[PDB]
């Protein structure tokens, strides 16, 4: 059975992926000819790690866990594009729209709030080649874009934007302003991000597939006001693909 | 914060000296009893 | 000598030093837990994002603000009117950004104010009193429910109740008045009448029976003296104080009724503030401010600006600006 | 005219204040 | 709009419903006849 | 040490509170 | 070596003409039968290297065509600032009445 | 100031014709423009879409031209997008659309020729005000 | 004893000139609901929604079924006529037993008939009387039922095809759901028994509130009150009135948010749109407008990184974004059928959205519950052209301040009948101050 929204709603279980059964260790056959689309996907995060920073020299700094504090509200979902057929039986999915971006903010230990960009906008995955079925070792590795958290609009709390907003500190008007370079100058930055899916169940009648994903990105800058931290999420994701 | 440095002996005379005044009347007073 | 007969003759006891009472039950632990949370918050607490926007707005003392800047900021707009409990959040973690503090602190308050309020009853009918010192203190609570509570139910959301702070107040009045026009709303009106009334006969009566006390000292010592508590006779020459009164107005605009007087000193202030409460309480349902933004215009049509107009200019410079990371659309309807 | 009916209707209620006094009854 | 057979009770109807008002100042014409007793 | 002015002096009115209300001069009839 | 660069921007054709990879879509409306239906055209198949390629957009009608050429004028192409298209904000910039 | 001839006369068409309207005209159709049209489009601007409002300038770079008496009166009829693309009376008041919007039922031609001629004649009287938005209040 | 200003209570033992009091004052008030609607009626203009017109009555009666068809389209006005005539004529007769009983009928009951006679001491006449009025209010929720089951329907908001009138077959019975309200929490998201959102669930409570009041009307007048209950309250007419006071308070605070939030028994069509759904609505406006010019409205990011369009609920239900995020608990007809299982479904958006739910968003919008006192629609900084203050504006304040007055008179009557039934309600005895012969505190 499939529930209503009333049925759902309040429960958290809106922000969960579909979970495919235990039963479903299938393969997916491509017919190279034929195309595909992806009409779902969706990624559903289970864990946040953020990169510290060891103070001196390759010491090699750590993931370390954090603690979620803006609920649940971090699963992308209805995500749809391409999925392509290659010359050499790779299979590459192009994403093309989506609800493809969540905003989090995780706290590390000490108290200090990570806001980052969970997405996977503009997502380029690709399998090995000669794949013929998607089965339960298939993997996809891809990269995406992960643009600045704010956009161009967004006023810090003395009113300074870029494409917006004041260009100077305005309570400090005889202040030097060469300190306050980094804050008053406001930039926006679009990094890369990695992620890795692994199929671990595949229903093939369905079509449907589901598995675990680990992807890598940086977290907010703050409009180029601070360096970043590289963050790391684990989770489980599902698709359902279609002839197109 | 970058505050004022003197804002905390200011505090603490703006405290301590109205606040002694007012002990010094009351406890000669009591002893008058 | 029944167990329970023996508590319920502590609890209603006139001889404790502070009265109890079945309301004070109820009274006594919520005002606890809200007076220790908001001191441990307004001191202690992390940013908190008020508007839901991922914006963390610095309340408390160790995270940079002094005594006048600092509060205990509103619970996020994201939760709205939800129900926001310590065991509904995954961590305390979780609870401290999107403002669960607050919803902790004003629901105890409210209940233990309302307790207050039963109580002051209650300790009139212990002693014998008359009852109605208690609908004095509701014009002040009614105005407490009114920006705590009643604005933010209209309103949608906690995120727009008055902060607990000294700045967040400011912030919470100007935004009213930006979208709502206070300033032209008669309730707010006689609300002003109400208090620059009452501080003008708090003043008059004060005035007036310290002007009339007959003389019981000398001049080295102060005058209170001569007033000794539980004396049967009265301390001033109310006569007097209406010769002087009712000539510097004319007779019959002074009283020569003691308990008229006391009566109107009682009525003026409450019902202003009756009305003023209720002003914040119905702006809340967007019943707003009088508007008479071009309502004088020349024979050809062109605008003739009132001070109404002047006004408006002010009020349009707070709408733009208030919130500035938090409408995507073009009306601020709620 | 609105004005019209509101006058004999708002004269009615005093007329039976006048017409009970000046003819002394249980006012 | 009232149906055309009762047209002609418009400017009554306009000002009924300020009736019940007119019942508390009549209240006070009634005591100030009396004295306020 | 601003904060720890700001506690010090919330600290003292509520200790002069509780001397004011239990420890104060008893009101006496005549 | 820290510059705002929408400010930058200004200081080009983009501050001058309608840049048809930048350019939020309401300034279309400026001239005449461009928007809503072109201006939707030009927006989805931006990028372009020159202010010539709108017209290879497959599915233009012939008069389509014309009111391009009577507009290429007030066009102008220059590189795709990522602050200007992130966020949809060629379709709504935050920017109303 | 006032109301002269001069600001009531508007043009009827795109050929270069003029009517001259009256005040009775001009007050008549401002209280139909309330009746009908200012829930949107108070101020000449346009709540539900304000990248257009009813400024001359903009009226008259819609495709049909509407800046005169006849495309204004058109409009009412038959209501396109700016570019003429497109007709638009399922989600636009107008006499085609007047059993979605009940409002438009009893409008005579009369009363469309006084709203068409408001239109224009505001602008002439409010200036900048008129379609600029609050930043002019 | 009393003043010309606290005159009414002259009235406290004179049963036949309170009788009359009381008659003469209900018959104020169905005057009233006979005029105001009169007047509502000879100023409504069918072509305009109601809540354009300030009027209040009449999507009262058209909310119960009369003078409307599908889509609340006024159809046929003479219903309205008539309910507003029947309760003008039955004024009079009220009228005339209201100054009858209260000027030359017998100024005391009891001497004249032991059974309309009270005294308000009487446990059991007092308990009688309740009884009574208890079954006719029992008859009152099941003429509503009646109504809907076998005297036309009601109209639904819900009904599929843009609301119509309705008849209701299958009440709900089951006292889960009924009394499942009664325990929802207030709060947001649950709205305790303001959530109510079909009609079969409203038809089912009044069932059960009927027959529940019938049974404790009988209960009623069959018993006399148990002795805990006889130590706990104070016996008195006063007293009475407090009670009754504090009750309506509670309800008057209740009607308020009905009023301001739901939409079922206060059909937007007729009311106008709430306050939550007119946010949702401009939300939705623009989600369509920038749609339709090629935005992809599920990936666009607004400037604090949010959805510009669509984001979560704190619980994960895809919602609207911008401020309107505290308003998702909102639900409405023109917006359910976008709903999925997850909140609002992307491929329905971007599909599916008709023209009529693009006009009752762009009308909803344009027509939010905010106005000035002197009616200039809008967010206060709006210049004067629109004459509109939604009617759930003023009936949302209005209740609010006579709840609230009701609950200061509440505790008047309340603590004055305690003092009157101790004593000490004209002050203290000098000779016998009972602070005088307590220990002192210190
Ligand atoms: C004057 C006349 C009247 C007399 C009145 C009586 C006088 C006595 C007055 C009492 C004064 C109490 C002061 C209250 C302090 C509250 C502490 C708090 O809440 O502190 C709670 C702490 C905080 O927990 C930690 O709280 C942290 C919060 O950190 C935050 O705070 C940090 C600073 O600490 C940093 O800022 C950090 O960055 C920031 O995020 C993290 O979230 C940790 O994960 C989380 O574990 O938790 C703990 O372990 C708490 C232990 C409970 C664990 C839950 C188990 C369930 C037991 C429930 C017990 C209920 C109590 C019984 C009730 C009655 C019984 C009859
Ligand atoms: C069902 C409702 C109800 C009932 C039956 C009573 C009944 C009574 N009350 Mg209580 N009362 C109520 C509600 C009610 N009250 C409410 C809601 C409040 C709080 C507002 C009070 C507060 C109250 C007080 C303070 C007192 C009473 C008293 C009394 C007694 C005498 C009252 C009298 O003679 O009035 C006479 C009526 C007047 C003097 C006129 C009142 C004028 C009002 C305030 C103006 C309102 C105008 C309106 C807003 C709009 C005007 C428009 C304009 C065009 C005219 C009587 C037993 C007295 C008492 O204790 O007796 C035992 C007393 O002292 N009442
Ligand atoms: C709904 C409001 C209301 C109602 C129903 C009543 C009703 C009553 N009051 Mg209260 N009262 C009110 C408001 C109200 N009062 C207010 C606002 C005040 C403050 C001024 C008072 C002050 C007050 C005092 C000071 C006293 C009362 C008393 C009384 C009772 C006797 C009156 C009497 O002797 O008539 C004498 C008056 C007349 C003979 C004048 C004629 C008035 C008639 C009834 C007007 C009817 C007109 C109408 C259009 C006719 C329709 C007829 C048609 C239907 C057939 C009566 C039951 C008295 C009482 O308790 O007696 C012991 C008393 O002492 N009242
Ligand atoms: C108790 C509920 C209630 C509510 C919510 C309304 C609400 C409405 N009425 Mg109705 N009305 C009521 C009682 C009520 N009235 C009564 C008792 C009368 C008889 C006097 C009328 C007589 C009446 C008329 C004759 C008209 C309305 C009209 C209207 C509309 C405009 C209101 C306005 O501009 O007020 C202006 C605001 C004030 C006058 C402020 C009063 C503030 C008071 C003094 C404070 C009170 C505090 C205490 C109680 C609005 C929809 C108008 C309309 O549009 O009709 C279709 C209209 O012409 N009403
Ligand atoms: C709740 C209101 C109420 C109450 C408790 C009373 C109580 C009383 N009245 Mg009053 N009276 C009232 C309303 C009320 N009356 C009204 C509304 C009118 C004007 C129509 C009168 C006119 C009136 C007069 C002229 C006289 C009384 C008399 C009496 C006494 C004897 C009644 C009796 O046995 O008659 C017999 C009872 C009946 C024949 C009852 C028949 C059924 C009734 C009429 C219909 C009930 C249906 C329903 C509940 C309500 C109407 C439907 C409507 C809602 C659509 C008694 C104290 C007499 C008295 O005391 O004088 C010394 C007297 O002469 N009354
Ligand atoms: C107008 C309505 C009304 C009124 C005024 C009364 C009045 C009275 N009833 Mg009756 N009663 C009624 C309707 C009413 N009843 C109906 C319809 C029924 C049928 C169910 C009953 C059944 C009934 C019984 C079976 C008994 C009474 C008794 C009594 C007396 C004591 C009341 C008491 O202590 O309760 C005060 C309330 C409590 C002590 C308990 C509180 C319980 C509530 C539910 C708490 C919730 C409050 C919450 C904040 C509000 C939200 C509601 C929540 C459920 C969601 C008093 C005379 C008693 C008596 O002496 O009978 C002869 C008694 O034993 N009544
Ligand atoms: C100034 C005086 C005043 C005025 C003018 C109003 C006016 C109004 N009130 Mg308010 N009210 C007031 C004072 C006032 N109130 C006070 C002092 C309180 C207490 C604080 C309230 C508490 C209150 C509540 C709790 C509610 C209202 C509501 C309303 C509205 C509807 C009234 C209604 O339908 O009653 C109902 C009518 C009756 C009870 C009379 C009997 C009706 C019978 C049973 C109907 C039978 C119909 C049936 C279907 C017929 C079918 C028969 C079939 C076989 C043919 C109306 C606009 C309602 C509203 O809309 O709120 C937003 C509402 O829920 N009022
Ligand atoms: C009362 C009858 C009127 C009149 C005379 C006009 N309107 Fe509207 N309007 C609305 C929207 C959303 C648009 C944009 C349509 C589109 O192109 O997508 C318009 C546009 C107009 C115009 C054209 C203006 C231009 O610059 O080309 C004109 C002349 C016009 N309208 C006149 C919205 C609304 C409403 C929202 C519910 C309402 C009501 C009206 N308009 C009412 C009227
Ligand atoms: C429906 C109808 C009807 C009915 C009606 C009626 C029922 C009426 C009545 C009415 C009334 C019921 C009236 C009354 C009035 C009154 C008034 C007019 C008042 C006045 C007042 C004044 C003015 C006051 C003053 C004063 C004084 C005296 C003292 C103190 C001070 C003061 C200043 C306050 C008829 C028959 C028509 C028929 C048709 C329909
Ligand atoms: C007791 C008293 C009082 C009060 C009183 C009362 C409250 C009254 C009542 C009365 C009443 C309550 C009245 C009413 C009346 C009514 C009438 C008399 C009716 C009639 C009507 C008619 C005539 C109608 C007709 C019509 C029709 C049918 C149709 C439509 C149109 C018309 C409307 C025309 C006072 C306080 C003052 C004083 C003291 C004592
Ligand atoms: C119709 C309807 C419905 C239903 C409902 C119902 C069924 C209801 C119920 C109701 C109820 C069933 C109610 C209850 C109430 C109760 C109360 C309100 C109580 C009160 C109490 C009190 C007030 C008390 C007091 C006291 C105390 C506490 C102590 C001792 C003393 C005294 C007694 C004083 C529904 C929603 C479904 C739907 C819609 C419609
Ligand atoms: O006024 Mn302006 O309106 Ca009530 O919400 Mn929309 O903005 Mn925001 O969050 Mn607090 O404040
Ligand atoms: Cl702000
Ligand atoms: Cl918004
Ligand atoms: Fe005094």
């Amino acid at each position: 059975q499939t529930l209503t929204y009333d049925d759902i709603v309040g429960t958290g279980l809106a922000n969960k992926c579909p979970t495919l059964d235990d039963t479903a260790r299938g393969a997916y056959p491509i017919d190279s000819s034929q195309t595909y689309r992806i009409a779902r996907l969706c990624l559903q995060p289970t864990t946040f790690l953020v990169k510290e920073e060891p103070k001196n020299k390759r010491q090699e700094a750590e993931f370390v866990p954090t603690k979620l504090v803006t609920r649940e509200t971090t699963s992308l979902d209805q995500i749809q594009g391409e999925l392509k057929v290659n010359s050499d039986g790779s299979l590459t999915f192009v994403e093309e729209d989506g609800i493809d971006f969540q905003p989090v903010t995780v706290q590390m230990a000490g108290g200090e709030r990570i806001p980052l960009l969970f997405t996977v906008k503009n997502l380029v995955a690709s399998t090995q080649p000669n794949v013929t079925s998607i089965t339960t070792s298939t993997d996809f590795k891809g990269e995406f874009n992960v643009p600045s958290y704010r956009t161009a609009n967004f006023l810090d709390p003395k009113g300074r934007g870029l494409a917006s907003g004041y260009d100077s500190a305005i309570a400090l008007p005889q202040a030097k302003e060469e300190e306050l370079a980094r804050a008053n100058v406001k930039r926006f930055s679009l990094t890369k991000g990695q992620i890795s899916l692994n199929v671990a169940k595949v229903d093939g009648r369905t079509g449907e597939i589901a598995g675990t994903f680990e992807s890598e990105q940086l977290s907010d800058d703050d409009m180029g006001a601070h360096e970043p931290h590289e963050v790391k999420i684990q989770g489980v994701f599902y698709a359902s693909i279609e002839p197109a | 914060m970058e505050v004022n440095q003197l804002g905390l002996i200011a505090t603490a005379l703006f405290v301590l000296v109205p606040s002694v005044f007012l002990i010094i009347l009351y406890v000669q007073t009591e002893s008058q009893q | 000598a029944n167990l329970w007969e023996r508590f319920c003759n502590w609890v209603t006891s006139t001889d404790n030093r502070l009265y109890v009472g079945w309301f004070g039950v109820i009274m006594i632990p919520t005002l606890l837990a809200a007076t220790i949370c908001f001191v441990i918050a307004f001191i202690a607490a992390p940013p908190v994002d008020i508007d839901g926007i991922r914006e963390p707005v610095s309340g408390s003392l160790l995270y940079g603000n002094n005594i006048i800047t600092g509060a205990v900021v509103p619970s996020s707009n994201a939760i709205g009117l939800h129900f926001y409990p310590i065991w509904e959040a995954a961590s305390l973690d979780e609870w401290l950004y999107n403002g669960g503090p607050y919803q902790l602190i004003i629901f105890h308050f409210l209940l233990g104010a309302s307790c207050y309020m039963g109580r002051q009853w209650e300790l009139s009918y212990r002693l014998g009193m008359r009852p109605w010192i208690c609908v004095a203190y509701s014009a002040p609570l009614a105005s407490a429910f009114a920006v705590f509570l009643i604005y933010p139910i209209g309103q949608g959301s906690f995120s727009d109740g008055m902060p607990l702070g000294i700045s967040g107040t400011f912030n919470f009045m100007i935004v009213f008045q930006a979208e709502h026009n206070i300033l032209m709303h008669p309730f707010h009106q006689l609300g002003v009448a109400g208090v620059f009334g009452g501080a003008l006969f708090c003043a008059m009566h004060g005035s007036l029976v310290t002007s009339s006390l007959i003389r019981e000292t000398t001049e080295t010592e102060s005058a209170n003296y001569g007033y000794k508590f539980g004396q049967e006779e009265e301390t001033y020459n109310i006569v007097a104080a209406h010769g002087y009164f009712g000539r510097l107005i004319f007779q019959y605009a002074s009283f020569n009724n003691s308990r008229s007087l006391h009566f109107f000193l009682a009525a003026w202030p409450v019902v202003g503030v009756w009305f003023t409460a209720l002003g914040i309480s119905t702006m809340a349902f967007n019943l707003n401010g009088f508007n008479f933004n071009h309502s004088v215009i020349d024979a050809k049509g062109n605008v003739i600006n009132t001070w109404a107009d002047i006004i408006n200019r002010a009020n349009l410079g707070m709408e733009v600006m208030h919130e500035r990371n938090a409408h995507n659309f073009p009306l601020d309807l709620a | 005219a609105q004005l019209t009916m509101i006058a004999m209707i708002g004269i009615a209620g005093p007329m039976i204040i006048f017409l009970l006094a000046v003819r002394r009854g249980n006012l | 709009k009232l149906p055309e057979a009762y047209a002609i009770f418009d400017p009554l109807v306009d000002v009924l419903p300020v009736i019940p008002v007119l019942f508390l100042a009549l209240a006070f014409v009634w005591q100030a006849a009396v004295g306020f007793r | 040490m601003e904060t720890i002015t700001y506690v010090f002096i919330f600290a003292c009115i509520i200790a002069l509170f509780f001397f004011a209300i239990f420890f104060r001069e008893p009101p006496r009839i005549t | 070596e820290l510059v705002n660069v929408v400010d930058e921007k200004l200081g080009t054709a983009y501050g001058e003409k309608i840049d048809l990879n930048n350019t939020n879509i309401a300034a279309f409306i400026q001239y005449r039968g461009l928007y809503p239906t072109l201006a939707k055209l030009i927006v989805k198949n931006a990028p372009y290297e020159s202010v010539e390629d709108v017209l290879n957009i497959p599915g233009l009608t012939e008069r389509q065509k014309q009111i391009l050429r009577e507009n290429l004028e007030h066009f102008t192409v220059t590189e795709v600032e990522t602050a200007l298209v992130e966020g949809g904000d060629r379709y709504n910039n935050g920017l109303y009445k | 100031a006032e109301l002269t001839p001069e600001v009531l006369t508007v043009p009827l068409n795109s050929e270069g014709k003029t009517i001259t309207l009256t005040e009775k005209q001009y007050l008549e159709g401002k209280r139909l423009f309330q009746y009908a049209c200012a829930s949107c489009h108070v101020g000449g601007i346009t709540k539900t879409n304000p990248s257009l409002d009813l400024r001359t300038e903009t009226l008259a770079l819609a495709t049909p031209p509407r800046d005169n008496i006849e495309g204004l009166v058109d409009y009412m009829k038959n209501p396109t997008t700016y570019d003429g693309e497109q007709e638009i009376a399922e989600v636009h008041p107008s006499l085609r659309s007047a059993d979605i919007f009940p409002k438009m039922r009893n409008l005579t031609e009369k009363d469309l020729v006084a709203i068409a001629g408001h239109i224009l004649v505001e602008p002439k009287i409010l200036g900048d005000k008129w379609g600029g938005g609050k930043v002019y209040y | 004893g009393f003043a010309w200003w606290a005159g009414n209570a002259r009235l406290i033992n004179l049963s036949g000139k309170l009788l009359g009091a009381h008659v003469a004052h209900a018959g104020l008030i169905v005057f009233w609901a006979g005029a105001m609607t009169l007047f509502e009626l000879a100023h409504f203009i069918p072509e305009k929604p109601m809540y354009e017109q300030g009027l209040i009555l009449i999507p009262h009666i058209a909310t119960l079924g009369w003078g409307v068809g599908p889509g609340g389209e006024v159809v046929d006005t003479f219903p309205f006529f008539v309910v507003g005539v029947v309760h003008l004529i039955s004024s009079a007769v009220l009228g005339f037993g209201g100054v009858y009983h209260a000027i030359r009928g017998p100024e005391t009951l009891e001497e004249y008939s032991s059974f309309f006679g009270y005294d308000w001491k009487d446990k059991n006449k007092m308990t009688t009387i309740l009884g009574f009025h208890l079954i006719v209010l029992g008859i009152g929720a099941l003429l509503l039922v009646a109504k809907a089951m076998f005297f036309g329907g009601l109209y639904d908001t819900w009904a599929p095809g843009g609301g119509d009138v309705r008849v209701i077959t299958n009440p709900t019975l089951d006292p889960r759901v009924i009394f499942g309200y009664l325990l929802k929490s207030p709060f947001g998201g649950e709205g305790w028994i303001v959530s109510v959102n079909n009609l079969e669930d409203v038809v089912g409570g009044h069932i059960w509130i009927g027959l529940i009041c019938i049974a404790g009307g009988i209960w009623h007048i069959l018993t006399t009150p148990f002795g805990w209950a006889r130590r706990a309250f104070i016996w008195s007419g006063e007293a009475y009135l407090s009670y009754s006071l504090g009750a309506l308070s509670m309800m008057g605070f209740i009607a308020t948010c009905f009023v301001w939030f739901n939409n079922t028994v206060y059909p937007s069509e007729f009311y106008g749109p709430t306050g939550p759904e007119a946010s949702q609505a401009q939300a939705m406006t623009f989600l369509i407008r920038d749609q339709k010019l090629g935005a992809n409205v599920g990936s666009a990011q607004g400037p604090t990184g949010l959805g510009k369009y669509l984001m979560r609920s704190p619980t994960g239900e895809i919602i609207f974004g911008g401020e309107t995020m505290r308003f998702w608990d909102f639900r409405g007809p023109w917006l359910e059928p976008l709903r999925g299982p997850n909140g609002l479904d992307l491929n329905k958006i971007k599909n599916d959205i008709q023209p009529w739910q693009e006009r009752r968003a762009a009308e909803y919008m344009t027509h939010a519950p905010l106005g000035s006192l002197n009616s200039v629609g809008g967010v206060a900084t709006e210049i004067n052209s629109v004459n509109f203050v939604s009617p759930r504006s003023w009936l949302a304040t209005s209740h609010f301040v006579l709840a609230f007055f009701f609950l200061v008179g509440h505790l008047w009557h309340a603590g004055r009948a305690r003092a009157a039934a101790a004593g000490f309600e004209k002050g203290i005895d000098r000779e016998s101050e009972p602070v005088l012969s307590m220990p002192s505190l210190d």
